[PDB]
RNA sequence: AGAACUGGCGCUGCGGGAUGAACCGAACGCCGGGUUAAGGCGCCCGAUGCCGACGCUCAUCAGACCCCAGAAAAGGUGUU
RNA sequence: CGUCGCUUUUUGAUCCUUCGAUGUCGGCUCUUCCUAUCAUUGUGAAGCAGAAUUCGCCAAGCGUUGGAUUGUUCACCCACU
RNA sequence: CCAUCUGUGGGAUUAUGACUGAACGCCUCUAAGUCAGAAUCCCGCCCAGGCGGAACGAUACGGCAGCGCCGCGGAGCCUCGGUUGGCCUCGGAUAGCCGGUCCCCGCCGGGGGUCCGGUGCGGAGUGCCCUUCGUCCUGGGAAACGGGGCGCGGCCGGAAAGGCGGCCGCCCCCUCGCCCGUCACGCACCGCACGUUCGUGGGGAACCUGGCGCUAAACCAUUCGUAGACGACCUGCUUC
């Protein structure tokens, strides 16, 4: 129970406001609910953002206590923080939802056409399941 | 103020071992087992170490009010650890006047029937909490021994009998009659 | 075949909380819920298709028992996106809640 | 067509202020097992106002006048009573397409309910502070239909629990059997477009 | 205001809207809730009043000034025949009350039940059941009649019993059978149906449901006594002789602002005939009617350990309104609600 | 009950104060579009269906918006 | 000695409504409500030994009479309770 | 009450008394959590049953019709509303979910290690029908269940308001019931709205039209008096 925490030094994805999608790393907190936070190789800069509007990540990183500019920029491409996002399976998701937003309308037939035929792929195989385990028991 | 934490941390003797659900305690002992979800306190019970068995309950953003309690998970605790093993001895003594309060028992430690108390015609059928027994003292006059292993079983119940002798429409600074509970040990002494 | 407009209930008339102008209905189409968002359906041309006792109709097909009151939107209304409209008469106020059909027309996009 | 509203865990008056507007655009609401609807405020408080609320009642006789009704489902539904306008020709036609349910019932219990997140006890309220049942304080007042209430429901959630476990039944084969190497093509065309 | 000098109330408003009942036979409104252990047994009963006598018994009470002596007490008799079970109705359980799930009437039916299907039996065809009747013979309508048992066990859980009375059996001019429709408290309901199915069409006497020195409960229609006014209705007293326009009223019938006459204030309507319910009736004894062979005839009843006459609980000259008594009774103590010749059921 | 300075009802509707002579806005030909005032924006009821900001607050008699519609001294190891 | 309120069951102050009429004292008859409770139920406190009392708490479910003189309201008295 | 008879129990709790127990290293009836608790309040019992719902019975031939169901076309008349459906876990919130050997449930599932995923992708911000224009020539992938349905017949399945849901076996029938390519054809009505679907909707009345069926009750009049202001109610009228 409570997996992860805040911390100095923890790479957060932001929500929504003005900053949504890019990530941040927390590296200093101020008064109850809201950070000092920023990142360098993800185009948000060094600010003070509310902790309802973030969303926790797993990536730890090490920092001092509320250092500078000069020293997130090593550790956030030192850890390759922006490959170990892109290959993980929550930004496998939140770009296929939006790539169904820029699904145009062409892409749709390609897809209603194509999605037609595996669904009737597996139909008709699923029912070679449903027919080799009644057989286990006709007596 | 809304402190960021606030714990106390539980030790568990080798003897007994503490598993848990989530907020609910599965304590089992030598003598018994025994119980307590916790759903109305949103609190986290975290145990913790091979070999040593530390349960550590931690309250992170509780108001001055809850913080209070986070206190009242680890006293509970320590009545069922101390409970589970030991488990609790109430020892209450009659203090009769010029009428002798009489009491049997009849079924196996759990229907308490006291009669001739200050001269009533009238008998007190005070059935216990379900776990707890009863015990007609041996080597000691008139006195009532109960045991069990929940203390909220057993105190609760021997409750029940100071406050069922109750000497109504007359004077209680003067007429002082009652099982009053005297003595709350344990079963197994100096452990 | 298939439907060719976006679903939109009628929703009252332009009101203050003691009068109304019934010069122009407000609807609530089916699928926004925010005025930021509401920006496609502006100038789009609205009708309330209903029946009633005898023929009249337009295209090259026999009468039968459907009549119609055109419109157009006309501008955006309140945070949550609903949207008020100007039909060529007044709405009869028993449509209220019966949808109306809002169609793909004035498309500019 | 229609919606199923669940009732369980929902405030009362956070729910009926929702259902009480999607009623007068015309859709059928259905508020299916009502009896499990929490209501804000420790139990005492809400039960002497539902206590002194029995009260309300015309002194020359009662027969006509103020229908204090018990069971959890009318309470439910005289809450939008009042949050409608019911005098006009507007409003009685806005308890036409409302059927709040007691329990669960057989046109209803073989749907799939939906819940809003806009009336919950899990969203809406601080969790140290104390919540109220609908269905212990109709009980304790008057409904005296608790028990062969209760008792419908596990012959439903049994009829129930041996269909989600015959639903996932038939859904073990549709990832096991999707396992054939043979169908390769038509996920080019969905892992590039939103699978 | 504040009237000086307190009364209570003329009349109880538990009572309170004095209608002609839309009844005649009393309707059990609530029978005794049962616990499955107990055995296979019915509650309710039917009988009609006939009279009433008194009595001399040996009272036996230690603690009163009454002790060992002979006491006097008023008895009322209630003559009952012997029923006969025609119908099986189960009931269902819901979230909104009961629910009659679906009845079984038995095979052939006897003249006086088709009797209660009808407002005129004259002119009628007497065509009740006749079409009904036919389930019973062939097997295309047999099985899918035991089908409406196993599944009358399966659902429904609190089944009764339909009964009536033996009309050729009674001094009445009656003659049509006022059918009932009473619980059975048994066992399980597999012994509570299993014991109805064997049993239709077959008598049910008192003495198989009642147990003598029992005390029960009648259920009654009270005396129709018109149309009555307030010293004789809510009994009001009468105004002094002085009064101008009328002396037997109430005089001041609300204050001024409630500007609405209350429900509680006493006024003039239909007294009697009204639904009642007597709790704790004992019954004195339960009597066998004009045994059979050995002997011309034999009457016997009233007949006690302690007299030893050659009696019956018929008075000299038959009951007054009634007739005269041939079958089986019930004696109960006190007053029991009704004209003679009125319907009044029993219930344990 | 009686006076002084100004305004208003009296002669005056209209949006608001749930309703209201005088209160806050604003004073009127007949209407189409636009915008606001005092006011408000969970549902009656047009409008917060904003991913509003920071706190305070448990009432077994909660509180809730000028005039305006029921209250004080004194007290609380309630709690800030 | 002070001091702060409540209630409209007393009287008073005021004149708002009713002078092309709201029939104005008491009693009898009768229903309902109030609680600021005389008795009753469940409790607490006593300068409560018991018994008899007094002050507080939840409380309007239930009761709160018969009589002499008076037009009486009020009074006072006998008597049960 | 000038004689007699009968009048009944449960639940949450108020006041109050406690338990465990912090806040506050001790104490505490309270802050979380628990217990006893009454003429109170609610309900039973009792009285009335609603612009409320069940269950069952009977359903109009005679000298003549007639009236139901199942399969029937054909037109008129009225009411109007909708343009695809989700066929279901339980619940948790300081957590829940999926997959899983072993022991315990009449040869399948309740109980623990173990393996996944988690701002929920085994995602109603989703899911499957699907936007299938019709049809032919003509190739490839996919396809051994064929699919419309007067079927024909069996079965058991779902009582809380079941008004539905499957299986198996036979039957006039099809091997073109999907996706991708080849070949063109159909009102191409010459820019234009009330388009397309539910739907051979729902309600009432006639005529030619097929089969299976059914052949009664209410109220008046009369009588009763268990009732009565009148109504209503309680009852009676068999050729014994």
């Amino acid at each position: 129970v409570f997996r992860r925490f805040v911390e100095v030094g923890r790479v957060a994805y932001v929500s929504f406001g003005p900053h949504a999608g890019k990530l941040v790393a927390i590296v200093d907190v101020i008064d109850q609910n809201r950070a000092l936070v920023d990142g360098p190789c993800t185009q948000v800069r060094r600010q003070a953002m509310p902790f309802k509007c973030m969303q926790l990540t797993d990536f730890i990183l090490k920092f001092p206590h509320s250092a500078h500019q000069k020293y997130v920029r090593q550790a956030w491409q030192k850890a390759d923080i922006n490959t170990k996002w892109a290959a993980t399976r929550w930004a496998k998701k939140i770009e296929a939802r939006e790539r169904k937003a820029k699904m145009t309308d062409f892409d749709r037939f390609k897809v209603m056409k194509a999605k037609k035929m595996r669904n009737r792929i597996i139909k008709n195989e699923v029912k070679k399941l449903q027919k080799a385990a009644l057989l286990k028991a006709s007596p | 103020m809304k402190t960021i934490l606030s714990n106390q941390t539980v030790d568990i003797p080798e003897n007994v071992d503490i598993t848990l659900k989530g907020r609910t305690v599965i304590v089992k002992g030598p003598r018994g087992t025994l119980r307590r979800d916790f759903n109305h306190i949103n609190v986290e019970l975290s145990l913790l170490g091979k070999k040593k068995k530390r349960l550590r309950v931690d309250k992170w953003w509780g108001n001055r009010k809850e913080l209070a309690t986070v206190r009242t998970i680890c006293s509970h605790v320590q009545n069922m650890i101390k409970g589970v093993t030991l488990g609790f001895r109430y020892k209450m003594r009659s203090v009769y006047a010029h009428f002798p309060i009489n009491v049997v028992i009849q079924e196996n430690g759990s229907l308490v029937e006291i009669r001739n108390f200050l001269g009533e015609k009238y008998i007190r059928r005070v059935r216990m909490r379900p776990g707890v027994a009863c015990s007609v003292s041996q080597a000691q006059k008139d006195e009532l021994i109960l045991e069990g292993n929940d203390i909220e079983l057993v105190s609760n119940s021997a409750a029940l009998i100071q406050q069922a002798t109750t000497v109504k429409n007359k004077d209680i600074r003067k007429f002082l009659d009652g099982i009053y509970v005297s003595e709350k040990g344990t079963v197994q002494q100096a452990d | 075949s298939g439907r060719l407009w976006s679903k939109a209930i009628f929703a009252g008339y332009k009101r203050g909380l003691r009068n109304q102008r019934e010069h122009t209905a407000l609807l609530k189409i089916e699928g926004v819920y925010a005025r930021d968002e509401t920006e496609f359906y502006l100038g789009k041309r609205c009708a309330y298709v209903y029946k009633a006792k005898n023929n009249t109709v337009t295209p090259g097909g026999k009468p039968n028992k459907t009549r119609v009151i055109w419109g157009k939107v006309t501008r955006a209304h309140g945070n949550s996106g609903m949207v008020r409209a100007k039909f060529r008469s007044n709405l009869p106020a028993k449509a209220i809640g019966h949808r109306i059909r809002v169609m793909l027309y004035p498309s500019r996009i | 067509q229609v919606l199923v509203l669940d009732g369980r865990g929902h405030l009362l008056g956070r729910l009926a202020a929702i259902v009480a507007k999607q009623v007068l655009l015309g859709r059928k609401v259905v508020v299916v097992r009502c009896e499990g609807i929490n209501i804000s405020g420790n139990f005492y408080r809400n039960k002497l106002k539902y206590l002194a609320f029995l009260r309300k009642r015309m002194n020359t006789n009662p027969s006509r006048g103020p229908y204090h009704f018990r069971a959890p489902s009318r309470i439910f539904w005289r809450t939008v009573r009042g949050m409608l306008p019911h005098k006009t020709k507007r409003g009685q036609a806005a308890l036409d397409r409302l059927k709040v349910f007691d329990g669960i019932p057989p046109p209803y219990d073989k749907k799939k309910r939906m819940v809003v997140p806009a009336a919950l006890k899990v969203v809406r309220l601080k969790p140290t502070r104390k919540f109220a049942y609908l269905g212990r304080l109709a009980h304790e007042v008057g409904w005296k239909y608790q028990a062969v209430t209760a008792t419908l429901e596990e012959k439903r959630k049994e009829k129930a629990k041996i269909h989600y476990r015959k639903k996932k039944q038939l859904m073990r084969l549709r990832k096991q059997a999707e396992k054939n190497v043979e169908k390769k093509i038509d996920k080019y065309t969905e892992v590039l477009k939103t699978h | 205001s504040h009237r000086k000098f307190s009364a209570p109330r003329h009349g109880s408003l538990g009572f309170l809207p004095r209608k002609r009942s839309s009844r005649h036979r009393g309707k059990v409104k609530s029978f005794p809730k049962d616990d499955p252990s107990k055995p296979v047994h019915l509650t309710a009963f039917l009988g009609y009043k006939a009279g009433m006598t008194h009595i001399v018994r040996e009272v036996d009470r230690p603690g009163s000034k009454v002790n060992k002596k002979e006491v006097v007490e008023a008895v009322t008799i209630v003559e009952t025949p012997p029923m006969v079970v025609v119908g099986i109705v189960g009931y269902v359980e819901t979230p909104r009350g009961l629910r009659t799930f679906k009845t079984v009437f038995a095979e052939h039916i006897s003249d006086e039940c088709k009797r209660r299907f009808y407002k005129n039996w004259h002119k009628s065809k007497k065509k009740a059941f006749t079409k009904y009747c036919k389930k019973w013979q062939d097997e295309d309508g047999k099985k899918q009649l035991e089908k409406d048992f196993s599944s009358m066990k399966k659902y429904c859980q609190v089944i009764r019993v339909i009964a009536h009375t033996q009309m050729r059996l009674l001094p009445l001019r009656q003659k049509k059978a006022h059918l009932m429709e009473i619980q059975v408290n048994g066992g399980t309901v597999a012994e509570k149906l299993d014991w109805a199915r064997e049993r239709l069409e077959q008598q049910v006497p008192v003495n198989q449901v009642f147990g003598q020195d029992e005390m029960i409960d009648v259920i009654g229609v009270t005396k129709g006594k018109g149309y009555k006014g307030v010293t004789s209705r809510w009994h009001t007293k009468k105004l002094p002789r002085k009064t101008h326009r009328g002396l037997r009223k109430v005089a001041c019938i609300g204050a001024w602002h409630p500007a609405r006459v209350a429900f509680s204030v006493a006024r003039a309507g239909q007294k009697g005939y009204h639904h009642r319910t007597e709790i704790n009736k004992k019954i004195y004894k339960i009597g066998q009617g004009y045994l059979i062979k050995d002997g011309k005839l034999i009457k016997n009843n009233a007949s006690t350990d302690y007299d030893l006459s050659d009696k019956s609980i018929n008075p000299l000259g038959g009951f007054v309104h009634y007739g005269e008594v041939t079958n089986d009774f019930v004696m109960l103590k006190g007053c029991v609600v009704g004209t003679k010749k009125r319907v009044l059921t029993l219930r344990k």
